[PDB]
């Protein structure tokens, strides 16, 4: 189950990689907005953080998951601000969240006295005054209880459908990015001149079998000039030297 | 209980692979923070203060009784900022990062009891081990750089009551946390006995490094040790033939400073 | 429980533009959604525009290009600048407080009539 | 938008109903506004069927599964109005033409 909104659950990913493109290309999704990256770039970027914002909206209520729009969701629930950059994600949910009688665990914040600070939350219950007398504690003219807290129901037009988001949020806080896209690899080749990249290090070369062990430790070996004369393999461990090109 | 500070001769302990390349029976000049030689290292037993991390820690201990379990890093460790906590609970060890809020005090006990710190605040990530005379030296070294706490260590098999023995060994990373926080201070975290460690500090040095045909390194030297050291750096040798050797300059540096203009 | 009144002009010309205003005894401008409401002459009802609760504003695309909504919360008083007036633009305007789906528009004002021509 | 019947008419000591189709779905909350002409609409039915304290208990509401539908009880030479319904859709409040009842 996801959370209604006026109720995120942040997940704070971190130290993983990040298959973005999964999501991207399995489209099971209807929407697969991004802002400020391309959805297929992303696997190539690392970040600090990584945060998905879990909730539930009606259909007509997704466009306002957005940078650029107001509305009730927009202004008192779940605001992005203009510089938003992540991904917008979303999908239609009716098989599972639509109730006949109307599925009432969902809750939207009705009032509010102002808008709400993008990626603000405020999860308070507290009566709303309207006007005149505070009538603070119950419901009653000029107090009304904020979220209406609608259900959805099996029958219903496409905007009424749920639908489920998960938004997408990216950062760098001044330190080592641990959520990074995948790396892609090639086959392995060996007597032949190739232009090598072993997990940071580069060059061109042959690789044969080495006679060399290193600990358990090293990564990379070099000669008295520190030229690398051999390389672990990242996926099987085995030690190959570097002879130059004729 | 109530002890003084005490203090002990490092000798050549404190060194560690500086990085993950491999050398085959090669001598190597290497610049890094290292354990100076013969330094004066303090020797703790209750008292386990909040230490100064300057630019890194040389840390060792002998036990036999899993009495040393593990280590606070951080600044003002007091719930205010990030901060690192290193466990061993018997059961598992736990490296933690949190904005954790620490006893005055912390401590374990042999498990019937873990204190530590009263509370949890914001977390950002936890790395979790696999469930599970003195006769054990641990070594490790500590030293936080561009955001990654880098630990080195060794396991010593030891026979010995008194002091840290002699010898040489070099200790090789355990770990290489992508943290992103400063740590100027440290505490030591032992278990009270329920139902001996030493503090030095790294120093930017030049040091060679003797490695074997296997990637070992057998040897050391702390090239600003003495005369003798100085000559091995600059010929690049562990062994130094008969003769005289230019090794350094003397420079003379003023002492004082003179301004004078007319009346 | 709120006594909300309208207050506007007389005859204006197409092209004009005109200030309405609506205030009420027992009620926060600031705190609710207002609406303007118009009764074309003779035809029915339309809405014309909505001031969030503490918000933005939005409008009837298939009734005006824009006329705007405002509030002044020293005052609890509603406004609509009215612009770009035709003569297809002569109705009853009223003010009205908006409850949404916990409640439809509960207070309404009287209703007070533009005329362009 | 909601639909209209025209009109009821001479209907006295009887029921009276009104009914709003859309694709709007009787999800769309209902309510219902009755407006005695030169008067401004009073509500009369919110939250789809609930009735405001202060109008005739005769007032009440049902649904269907695209349609509101407004009930009084009993019909009444002095119930004549324009009753209308209004629908909340994407932050467009949307009004039926009206439906003469007398
Ligand atoms: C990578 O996966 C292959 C195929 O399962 C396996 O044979 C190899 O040992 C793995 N290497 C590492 C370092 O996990």
């Amino acid at each position: 189950r996801f959370a209604s909104v006026y109720a995120w659950n942040r997940k704070r990913i971190s130290n993983c990689v990040a298959d973005y493109s999964v999501l991207y290309n399995s489209a099971s999704f209807s929407t697969f907005k991004c802002y400020g990256v391309s959805p297929t770039k992303l696997n190539d970027l690392c970040f600090t953080n990584v945060y998905a914002d879990s909730f539930v909206i009606r259909g007509d209520e997704v466009r306002q998951i957005a940078p650029g729009q107001t509305g009730k969701i927009a202004d008192y629930n779940y605001k992005l601000p203009d510089d938003f950059t992540g991904c917008v994600i979303a999908w239609n949910s009716n098989n599972l969240d639509s109730k006949v009688g109307g599925n009432y665990n969902y809750l939207y914040r009705l009032f509010r006295k102002s808008n709400l600070k993008p990626f603000e939350r405020d999860i308070s219950t507290e009566i709303y005054q309207a006007g005149s007398t505070p009538c603070n504690g119950v419901e009653g003219f000029n107090c009304y209880f904020p979220l209406q807290s609608y259900g959805f129901q099996p029958t219903n037009g496409v905007g009424y459908q749920p639908y489920r988001v998960v938004v997408l949020s990216f950062e760098l806080l001044h330190a080592p990015a641990t959520v990074c896209g995948p790396k892609k690899s090639t086959n392995l080749v060996k007597n032949k001149c190739v232009n090598f990249n072993f997990n940071g290090l580069t060059g061109t070369g042959v690789l044969t079998e080495s006679n060399k062990k290193f600990l358990p430790f090293q990564q990379f070996g070099r000669d008295i000039a520190d030229t690398t004369d051999a390389v672990r393999d990242p996926q099987t461990l085995e030690i190959l030297d570097i002879t130059p090109c004729s | 209980t109530q002890l003084p500070p005490a203090y002990t001769n490092s000798f050549t302990r404190g060194v560690y692979y500086p990085d993950k390349v491999f050398r085959s029976s090669v001598l190597h000049s290497t610049q890094d923070l290292f354990l100076p030689f013969f330094s004066n290292v303090t020797w703790f037993h209750f008292d386990n203060p909040v230490l100064p991390f300057n630019d890194g820690v040389y840390f060792a201990s002998t036990e036999k009784s899993n009495i040393i379990r593990g280590w606070i890093f951080g600044t003002t460790l007091d719930s205010k900022t990030q901060s690192l906590l290193i466990v061993n609970n018997a059961t598992n060890v736990v490296i933690k990062v949190c904005e954790f809020q620490f006893c005055n005090d912390p401590f374990l006990g042999v498990e019937s009891e873990f204190r530590v710190y009263s509370s949890a605040n914001n977390c950002t990530f936890e790395y979790v081990s696999q469930p599970f005379n003195f006769k054990n030296l641990r070594e490790f070294v500590f030293k936080n750089i561009d955001g990654y706490f880098k630990i080195y260590s060794k396991h010593t098999p030891i026979n010995l009551v008194r002091d840290l023995p002699q010898g040489f060994s070099a200790l090789e990373p355990l770990v290489d946390l992508p943290i992103g926080i400063n740590i100027t201070r440290f505490q030591t975290l032992l278990a009270l006995h329920r139902s001996a460690y030493y503090v030095g500090y790294l120093q930017p040095r030049t040091f060679l490094l003797k490695y074997n045909e296997n990637g070992t390194i057998t040897d050391a030297v702390d090239c600003a040790l003495d005369p003798l050291s100085e000559t091995k750096c600059t010929l690049k040798s562990f062994t130094v033939e008969k003769g005289i050797y230019q090794t350094s300059n003397f420079r003379v540096q003023p002492t004082e400073s003179i301004v004078r203009f007319p009346n | 429980e709120v006594q909300l009144v309208e207050s506007g002009g007389g005859l204006v010309q197409p092209g004009g533009s005109l200030r309405l205003s609506c205030a009420a005894s027992g009620l926060l401008v600031s705190r609710n959604y207002m609406n303007w409401v118009r009764q074309a002459p003779g035809k029915g009802l339309e809405w014309v525009s909505i001031i969030y609760s503490g918000g933005s504003t939005f409008y009837a695309d298939s009734v005006e290009g824009r006329f705007t909504i405002s509030r002044d919360e020293s005052k609890n008083t509603l406004y609509l600048q009215m612009n770009s007036l035709r003569t297809d633009d002569t109705a009853v305007y009223y003010c009205a407080r908006d409850l949404s789906d916990y409640g439809g528009i509960d207070c309404w004002g009287q209703g007070t009539l533009v005329t362009v021509s | 938008e909601l639909t209209q019947p025209l009109s009821v008419s001479m209907a006295l000591g009887q029921t009276a109903r009104i009914s709003c189709g859309g694709d709007n779905v009787g999800s769309q909350n209902v309510h219902w506004y009755q407006q005695r002409p030169g008067q401004a609409p009073v509500l009369v039915i919110y939250r789809d069927s609930n009735r405001p304290s202060g109008i005739p208990e005769r007032f009440s509401g049902s649904k269907s599964g695209n349609t509101a539908t407004l009930t009084i009880s009993r019909a009444q030479a002095g119930d004549e109005a324009d009753y209308y319904c209004q629908v909340w859709d994407s932050s467009t409040v949307a009004f039926g033409g009206g439906t003469k009842l007398t």
